[PDB]
């Protein structure tokens, strides 16, 4: 648990931009990587649209479930899921940030969707207290998890715990 | 035999693939109370990938693009490596006590542990003992209960991957409501088991 | 030979007000032979390990550990206050419990203890400048509570490249 | 003080976080005269006719016990956090930079550094490779560039480069003949966070 450890997980994700070379010097990697000509889309990870973007080689676009619509919908989705909503890639807190960072140079409609976003996380995580408050009899076969993500439960991870079950033994 | 093996067999096994082949060893072994079954096979595995690229990058060591990729990508591996067995070297250093009782139960094959590990292990225990040296030797003691790593019931978050319905297992609790996508939350003692099949995980 | 932790030896050192049934001899730390009944003080190791059956030492609690204010408080599990006239009171029963003869402390501490459960809600931030809340404390409620405070003032740093 | 002193026995350390100026071998010295001041009463009555075996001596050997108890477990803290944060440096370097002085090893520390040293010394082995390459797991992370110029950084001492440069002056304006392998010990000890 940290604030790039996560990244050593979530940054091997996977995009889809557009370079504007020809091949390179050497052309490919062995390796899942297809082939680099300009003027077309290619897929990659995300530890090169960093090196890319910022080596002034490249554009970049991101996935389909950053825009406005689908996250202004999924929010009053939210707020009658009694337990957890839609998950677009599940550890999607972090794409956001290291898109949001460089990208908007080009990108369209780069703040309403930090708007959003913050808009979603904080109504999930205030939710993701009042499982304590309901949370009886040390329950430890019944919990929550069923849509839930990753970059949120690791605020949480090592204050219960690591007591509870030490202090709660008792039931 | 029966080739076509995703080790080092006949087929070729991709450095993202080998990326997952061990992600899952690694991150089972951060967020645990005790020692998690060893593996050896990565030894000859990584440095074989490793050496050949590295040599394919020193042929044409003069580009801007693709060595520092290769290199990026050889840094990333290097980094999830060191940190596996960074932590396994912490929790070995500190759970030095009956770790041996296992060990001497059997001493398991390359599923418990490795032997460079038990190689640190007696160093460090005869180490402990010959600094008290320079405490109470000449007063030591004349005549069990030193131990530091047993507890089992540390709650651990779990990811099913199995049955949308549940599928009942060897675990004490009300292990009821497995599913696909789910977790119930409970501890480790009760569920050391589900692990050593790799039908559930960590996060 | 413990549950160590940083907290090495606070762990079994806490007096108490034990009463005496009948008579022993030779104090050495405080006559071999003594009287049915004097209240003295004495640590918790040696009576660690002296058969609550066994009667030197007899039914023996203190006050503020005595029924009256410990009920009253899992009634007053609500703001119970602790302050540091008893700084630590969150694993006692987890040696004592069983000494009672009259069986009430486990559900006390336990109760109690869900209200931490129940209450830190609250503390989830350093939203500034150094203390806040830092005298109503056990000190391993400490330990967690310094550990919430480094894991939200790192999340922090993450929330952007900040 | 009747066992409490630990948290008084690091206060050595206590401003040495990572501006230190050096480090000392403090509080073992009348605190072990202790151990052989009171061996005499610990086995004193041991099977003797001095009580003519009786239950009162209970007491007595629970002393023994808890007095090895602390005596013991602040001495593995003051072994083991010496050690853990002398190996937090000695992750951010080798043997190449040892500590700021050698002269505060209570004496017999060489076997407990030197064991952990080759510590390192099996993970060098192992891994890396199998034969072993040393692998380069903590420093000199500059990715593939030249490998010999100097530049600018913000004063240390304890002067122990002693790699493949006559006198390089490691401080600030350590600024002459290093090539790669004479700063292949340097990212973190209060040095180069600027170029």
């Amino acid at each position: 648990m940290d604030p790039s450890i996560i990244e050593f997980i979530g940054e091997k994700c996977m995009i889809s931009i557009i370079p504007n070379f020809s091949n390179e010097p050497l052309h490919l990697i062995y390796g899942p990587v297809g082939p680099f000509r300009a003027g077309f889309p290619v897929f990659v990870p995300l530890w090169m649209a960093t090196h890319l973007r910022k080596q002034q080689k490249c554009r970049i676009v991101p996935p389909e479930w950053m825009d406005m619509d689908i996250l202004e919908e999924i929010k009053e989705e939210e707020k009658r899921s009694k337990f957890f909503t839609k998950m677009p890639c599940e550890h999607y807190m972090v794409v956001a940030q290291l898109v949001m960072s460089t990208a908007p140079d080009d990108v369209p409609r780069c703040e309403e969707l930090r708007t959003v976003i913050k808009d979603i996380f904080d109504i999930r995580e205030s939710k993701l207290r009042t499982s304590i408050d309901a949370f009886i009899k040390g329950e430890g076969t019944y919990a929550k998890l069923d849509n839930l993500t990753l970059l949120e439960i690791h605020s949480v991870r090592p204050i219960l715990p690591y007591s509870l079950d030490h202090i709660a033994r008792y039931q | 035999g029966l080739e076509d093996e995703d080790d080092d067999d006949m087929e070729q096994i991709t450095a993202q693939k080998v990326l997952e082949i061990i992600e899952t060893a690694w991150i089972n072994e951060m967020c645990a109370p005790e020692i998690l079954p060893s593996q050896t096979d990565m030894l000859e595995l990584m440095v074989s990938q490793v050496a050949h690229m590295e040599e394919q990058m020193r042929d044409l060591d003069k580009n801007d693009f693709r060595a520092v990729v290769h290199s990026m990508e050889l840094e990333r591996v290097r980094y999830i490596m060191a940190s596996y067995l960074r932590c396994r070297l912490q929790k070995i250093e500190t759970f030095t006590q009956h770790i041996l009782n296992q060990e001497e139960s059997r001493e398991p094959d390359d599923k418990r542990l490795s032997p460079e590990e038990t190689k640190f292990a007696q160093e460090f225990a005869s180490n402990v003992d010959e600094y008290f040296h320079k405490v109470a030797t000449q007063y030591m003691p004349n005549q069990e209960q030193r131990i530091v790593t047993p507890n089992l019931m540390s709650h651990v978050f779990l990811k099913a991957n199995v049955a949308v319905p549940a599928v009942i297992v060897g675990v004490d609790d009300e292990e009821v409501d497995m599913a696909a996508g789910s977790q119930h939350i409970i501890p480790y003692q009760l569920v050391a088991d589900l692990i050593q099949n790799n039908q559930a995980q960590l996060i | 030979p413990n549950y160590y932790s940083i907290e090495d030896i606070f762990v079994t050192q806490e007096k108490v007000e034990c009463r005496v049934n009948t008579k022993l001899q030779r104090m050495g730390f405080l006559s071999d032979d003594l009287e049915p009944g004097r209240t003295v003080n004495l640590p918790l190791w040696y009576i660690k390990e002296l058969k609550v059956n066994n009667a030197y030492f007899t039914v023996a609690v203190p006050d503020i550990y005595r029924n009256v204010h410990k009920a009253v408080c899992e009634a007053e599990t609500t703001h119970i206050e602790l302050g540091r006239l008893h700084p630590y009171f969150y694993e006692f029963g987890r040696y004592l419990t069983p000494y009672d003869r009259n069986h009430v402390i486990g559900r006390i501490i336990f109760e109690t203890l869900r209200q931490r459960v129940r209450h830190l809600l609250d503390i989830s931030k350093s939203d500034g400048q150094a203390a806040k809340a830092e005298h109503r404390l056990d000190n391993i409620e400490a330990k967690l509570h310094e550990a919430g405070v480094r894991t939200n003032s790192q999340y922090i740093e993450w929330l952007q490249m900040t | 003080m009747f066992g409490e002193k630990a948290f008084d026995l690091l206060k050595e350390l206590e401003r040495s976080s990572q501006t230190i100026p050096a480090f000392d071998d403090d509080g073992v010295r009348q605190v072990l005269e202790e151990i052989k001041a009171i061996f005499e009463e610990n086995v004193a009555q041991a099977s003797s006719y001095n009580a003519s075996g009786d239950r009162s001596l209970w007491p007595l050997l629970n002393f023994r016990h808890a007095a090895l108890q602390r005596n013991k477990r602040c001495l593995l803290a003051y072994l083991y956090e010496r050690c853990r944060r002398i190996k937090a440096l000695r992750w951010e370097f080798g043997p190449i930079i040892p500590g700021d002085i050698k002269q505060a090893l209570c004496e017999p520390e060489v076997t407990f550094f030197n064991n952990y040293s080759k510590s390192l010394a099996a993970y060098m082995c192992s891994a890396g490779y199998n034969q072993g390459l040393p692998i380069d797991l903590t420093n000199n992370l500059r990715p593939p560039k030249s490998l010999y110029i100097e530049v600018r950084c913000m004063e240390d001492y304890g002067k122990f480069e002693l790699d493949d440069g006559e006198v390089i002056h490691l401080k600030k304006n350590s600024q002459h003949y290093l090539p790669r392998a004479q700063v292949e010990s340097l990212v973190r000890q209060g040095i180069l966070h600027h170029i």
